[PDB]
């Protein structure tokens, strides 16, 4: 079937660049226009970018234009976002989404949308998790002085999902972030990708 | 640049119970070449990508379920669900695309229940965190069915298969 | 047989052979409406390469050339004893008298358009290029603002033909004309066009496909250059003759004409397009260059160090004393440089 | 008083051309500027074309040569061509009459506008 | 007949007073009236003239009640107070006039030029010279009950540089404005000849009714005191003079704040 990923999020400082990639696969990508969407708490979803089959017209939002640049390389069936000066409004969750056939004939809108990635701006430099294990049924692990948001937790490397309770994040008042990770029993692994650490809580 | 707006911001109803969330646009986004008024409703999970449910405002997508029912015209639009499942707890999206591409403010649907008891954990600081000199001890409360129980505490999602809330509280 | 506007009859009809000029076989050939003809050998050498080169088109011949004809300066000797030899003395000598040609036919008086360096499909590097129409240059305008200004002068009639310019030269009534070697058959002397400028005078080379008089056809021809083969000529053609209605007639200045022939030139822009284009130069000539810029560019738009840890409970990876130092401070935290406990 | 009755706005597809015009109604100084403006919903308005009574025109540096205003000889009917639209030109646009009736100041005619929106479907 | 006198000036500081704080309050209640540049210039006049009328008009008008200078010591500031508001009144006007030309002329690079940087910096620069040519002589002795008389030198270098060249200035201003008023209306009626006077009398009027009334008010004045020091006249005539330019500082918004948008503002004020 239709299938979006994206790469290329992690920290960056402001005014830098950064070039996000999208591979698509299942379809013929040469056929089908592009989408550049953003997602944040403070805005929601927000369209950034749009990129047509044969790259011959090319759409940008009213904040970005300018500032960011769709292209996609078919041969290799690619979609690129060069974004520069990045300001501190440009942090969120970026997915790409392609775009039906003719959708003036047929109506249908951006169906199939990727897995999404996590663009953040701030002048602070990145720092590892730290995992404590808090046991005993039921036995946690707490992750703390991490600063960059993106960061996963995965219980006996995914055996089982019923009990699992991963606690969302919330800024602490040293500026970095801090999350809890419980199962209820009748070891885990946490990956943070910015960073790029794996770490064994037990 | 075609702005909308969502009236329902956030609300919560029971299981099986119909719900309706309304939808204004700032003008009308209807074509005279086929007379389809074009607007789409998204569904985004927590954790998830958002899913279409309905297009064009009255054709329903492939593989979503009939409960969803789309209606209205002019600048006003209505997304109905007549039996609101568990399954069905996500953020609700309006779209157009006929003009500029733009996404609404979202409607945050949540799914009322029974009062369920509370499970309360304690877990005091380990070795390895009075290392560093934290002594945060943190408590825990599982299977909230209220989202309200030099301290942060964090909430979890209410989760689409129980409709429960899980709070954790650190020093 | 021949029919009027035989050049605009057969396009909507398609005669066994039509004998016309090379100009008009491109677009012809474009849609397929002429066949292609192998030639032989012994043909080919019988005739010229240069009317070869000029009936080519894509790399391949399409018809046999007949032969070339050129616009030349024909004036009555029994009127004045030598010729003008720059547009400038026409003014002068016509008004000693009391020049006339066709007026209708962009063709006759486009040689005083590119006269002062007005082109159309710029020949570069061997080739044509499409996007560059040059008839809005400085040479054109000059040409064409001198074309409106001895029309103005009671010199020449505007609504002048070449049966009338015919007829009137034949009676002895006008001192000269511009005519080709067709007229020779139905009429003196005959030389070269006039100057503009100090200037030559660029007369396009009409070859057709399926002696003092010759001389000076060929010294027109060489000041010239042979017409293109691109499909896009006729209709540039017809852009150009509006223009010319537009110039002597009054209807419009010079700046419009040349603006209404550039936006008519543009193939890719839509009927709906081009009359907004029309109407924007028509409402607003001030900035009629940037509406020219803007309706160029829609004709391209439309066109078809690491950590590793290996405690007892904690193990893994994380990200030269500079580093090791912060690499230490970590791991304190947490309760290729590898350490184990 | 002046009534500015405006008319020609609506849906037309992305490149397409479009002509609106304003009929001006009432006694109107010869010393006068007829403008027209856009405003988006959530942004500001923002000078689209102008044009005053010497003939002498003025348009903004994003719709240089894309946009063209006009004045009628003595119907004082404003005229706008607009070509090559694109997905960013769908606002509200509203017709501005600044007179200088009095030498002092200047009076403001507006006419509330119209609506104004460019498709960005695909076809065939 | 002195108990008329007094009622008579004091009605005019109190209408000098009244409509100069109006016009004050409706530029700076309502936002649409401040979002004019040239209002700025206005606010300035305002400004001036509501000096004018506390601390210049009240003072001379009780001294002339009382037939004497009782406020010892006061001389020499209030008349450099006088002498500034003057200044910056007539500064205000010339401003103003150059400001209007220069939008009615050149609309298009006035919108672009003129912005309310560029009329806070006129505006300082025009009190700026008031302050230079009023406090700096007086203060200095260099203009020399209390008369206050006046040098030849002085008072003429101040009457041709406070006065005759600002009211030039305006003539020649008023003088292009109406020019290109006459062309224009010469093209509307040939256009409308050629589809088959009221208007050049209305501007005729309005330029009138703008500049002669200032021109009536303070040209006198300016005369007296440049003949007076050459020397003859009284100070009676004097007095009247001085109170007629006062008055045009209460005319002043009748004439510049008294448009559609002022009367609107007004109307929807009180
Ligand atoms: C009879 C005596 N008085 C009053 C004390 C004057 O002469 C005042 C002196 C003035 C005066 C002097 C010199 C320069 C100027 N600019 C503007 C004025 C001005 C105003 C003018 N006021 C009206 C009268
Ligand atoms: O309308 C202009 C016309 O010019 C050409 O035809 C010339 C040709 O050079 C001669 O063979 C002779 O017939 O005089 C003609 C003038 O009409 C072009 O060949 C033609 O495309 C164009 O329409």
């Amino acid at each position: 079937d239709v299938q979006l990923v994206e790469s290329g999020g992690g920290l960056v400082q402001p005014g830098k660049s950064l070039r996000l990639s999208c591979a698509a696969s299942g379809f013929t990508f040469s056929n089908f226009g592009m989408h550049w969407v953003r997602q944040a708490p403070e805005m929601g979803l927000e369209w950034v970018a749009y990129i047509s089959s044969g790259s011959t017209t090319k759409y940008y939002g009213d904040t970005v234009k300018g500032r960011f640049t769709i292209s996609r390389d078919n041969p290799k069936n690619t979609l690129y976002l060069q974004m520069n000066s990045l300001r501190s409004e440009d942090t969120a969750m970026y997915y790409c989404a392609r775009r039906p056939l003719y959708d003036g004939d047929y109506g249908y809108p951006m169906d199939y949308w990727g897995q999404g990635t996590s663009v953040t701006v701030s002048s602070a430099s990145t720092k590892g998790p730290s995992v404590f294990p808090l046991a005993p049924a039921a036995l946690g692990c707490l992750v703390k002085d991490y600063f960059p948001e993106p960061v996963t937790v995965s219980w006996n490397s995914g055996a089982l999902t019923s009990g699992v309770h991963t606690f969302p994040a919330v800024l602490q008042s040293s500026g970095l972030y801090s999350l809890s990770s419980v199962v209820t029993v009748p070891i885990c692994n946490v990956n943070h990708k910015p960073s790029n650490t794996k770490v064994d809580k037990k | 640049n075609i702005m909308l707006t969502q009236s329902p911001s956030s609300l919560a109803v029971s299981a099986g119970e119909r719900v309706t969330m309304s939808c204004k646009s700032t003008q009308s986004i209807l074509y005279n070449s086929n007379q389809k008024t074009y607007l789409a409703w998204y569904q985004q999970k927590p954790g998830q990508s958002p899913k279409l449910l309905i297009y064009w405002a009255s054709t329903r997508a492939s593989g979503v379920p009939d409960r969803f029912t789309g209606s209205g015209s002019g600048t006003d639009f209505t997304l109905t669900i007549n039996s609101v499942q568990p399954e069905d707890l996500a953020v609700y999206y309006c779209h157009q695309y006929l003009s500029a591409w733009t996404f609404g403010g979202g409607t945050k649907l949540e799914i009322k229940r029974t009062v369920a008891a509370p499970s309360v954990f304690i877990f005091p600081p380990s070795d390895e965190q009075l290392k560093s000199g934290t002594a945060s001890v943190v408590c825990l409360l599982n299977n909230f069915y209220p989202r309200e129980a030099n301290s942060q505490e964090s909430v979890t999602e209410q989760d689409s298969k129980d409709s429960t809330y899980s709070l954790s509280s650190t020093l | 047989e021949h029919p009027d506007k035989l050049e605009e009859k057969f396009p909507q009809v398609a005669p066994d052979i039509i004998f016309w000029a090379h100009d008009r076989f491109g677009g012809y050939a474009q849609s397929g409406l002429l066949a292609e003809i192998t030639p032989d050998k012994a043909f080919q050498d019988k005739l010229y390469p240069f009317t070869w080169d000029a009936v080519r088109y894509n790399g391949k011949l399409i018809a046999y050339p007949i032969a070339v004809e050129a616009l030349s300066l024909i004036y009555n000797k029994d009127l004045l004893p030598n010729p003008p030899k720059t547009w400038e003395e026409i003014p002068a000598l016509d008004k000693e008298l009391k020049l006339m040609f066709n007026l209708q036919e962009p063709y006759f008086t486009w040689p005083l358009i590119a006269a002062d360096g007005g082109y159309a499909f710029k020949y570069e590097n061997g080739k044509y290029d499409i996007k560059d129409v040059g008839v809005d240059n400085a040479g054109a305008k000059a040409g064409l603002t001198f074309l409106v200004d001895l029309i103005k002068n009671k010199h020449m009639n505007a609504d002048t033909d070449y049966s009338i310019a015919e007829a009137a030269f034949n009676k002895g009534e006008t001192a000269m004309t511009i005519n080709g070697p067709w007229a020779w058959s139905n009429i003196y002397g005959v030389t070269v066009l006039p100057t503009f400028k100090g200037q030559p005078s660029k007369p396009f080379v009409g070859v057709l496909s399926a002696d003092p008089r010759i001389a000076a056809t060929m010294e027109n021809a060489q000041k010239g250059e042979i017409m293109p083969n691109i499909p896009q000529m006729s209709a540039f053609w017809y852009a150009v003759r509006t223009a010319v209605i537009n110039a002597a007639s009054g209807r419009q200045t010079v700046d419009q004409a040349l603006a209404f022939a550039q936006i008519l030139i543009m193939p890719n822009l839509t009927e709906e397009q081009r009359n907004g284009f029309i109407q924007s130069l028509k409402d607003d000539p001030s900035v009629s260059k940037e509406i020219l810029a803007e309706a160029k560019k829609l004709n391209e738009h439309q066109a078809p160090y690491k950590l590793v840890i290996n405690g007892k409970t904690l193990k893994g990876e994380t990200t030269a004393e500079t580093a090791e130092k912060a690499f230490k401070q970590y791991a304190n935290d947490n309760g290729t440089f590898t350490v184990t406990e | 008083q002046v009534q500015l009755q405006e008319s020609g706005g609506g849906l037309v597809q992305a490149g397409g051309s479009l002509r609106l015009s304003c009929a001006a109604s009432g006694s109107i100084f010869a010393l006068n500027i007829m403008g027209w403006y856009r405003q988006a919903p959530g942004k500001q308005r923002e000078l689209v074309a102008a044009i005053h009574s010497g003939g002498t025109t003025n348009y903004a540096n994003s719709v240089k040569g894309r946009f063209t205003i006009s004045r009628d000889n003595a119907a004082n009917t404003v005229y706008l061509q607009m070509n090559s639209l694109k997905p960013e030109d769908t606002a509200v646009y509203y017709c501005n009459v600044k007179d200088f009736g009095a030498i002092v100041a200047d009076r403001d005619y507006w006419g509330q506008g119209t609506q104004v929106t460019v498709s960005s479907l695909e076809h065939h | 007949v002195r108990i008329l006198t007094a009622c008579f000036l004091s009605l005019l500081i109190l209408s000098t007073l009244l409509g100069n704080t109006l016009v004050c309050a409706a530029v700076i209640r309502f936002r649409h009236l401040r979002s004019k540049v040239t209002n700025f210039f206005v606010i300035s006049l305002a400004v001036s003239d509501l000096l004018v009328a506390v601390l210049v008009m009240p003072w001379k008008a009780v001294a002339e009640i009382a037939g004497f200078w009782p406020f010892g010591s006061f001389c020499n500031i209030w008349v450099a107070f006088d002498i500034m508001c003057s200044t910056a009144s007539i500064w205000n006007l010339c401003v103003i006039s150059v400001d209007r030309y220069w939008a009615i002329s050149s609309p298009f690079r006035y919108e672009r030029k003129m912005t309310p940087k560029a009329a806070f910096i006129l505006i300082s620069v025009a009190w700026t010279l008031s302050v230079l040519i009023s406090f700096i002589p007086v203060q200095l002795s260099w203009h020399k009950n209390c008369d206050s008389s006046l040098s030849r030198t002085y008072a003429i270098s101040s009457s041709v540089i406070s006065f005759y060249i600002p009211v030039a200035i305006m003539i020649v201003t008023y003088t292009r404005i109406y020019r290109i008023a006459q062309k224009q209306i010469r093209r509307i009626a040939a256009l409308e000849r050629a589809a088959v006077f009221k208007r050049e009398t209305k501007v005729l009027k309005t330029l009138s009714v703008i500049m002669g009334v200032f021109v009536c008010c303070w040209l006198p004045f300016f005369i007296l005191n440049c003949i007076l020091p050459f020397c003859c006249i009284d100070s009676n005539t004097f007095d009247v003079f001085v109170w007629f330019g006062w008055a045009n500082s209460a005319l002043n918004p009748i004439i510049y704040a008294f448009n559609a948008d002022f009367r609107k503002a007004f109307s929807t004020l009180l």
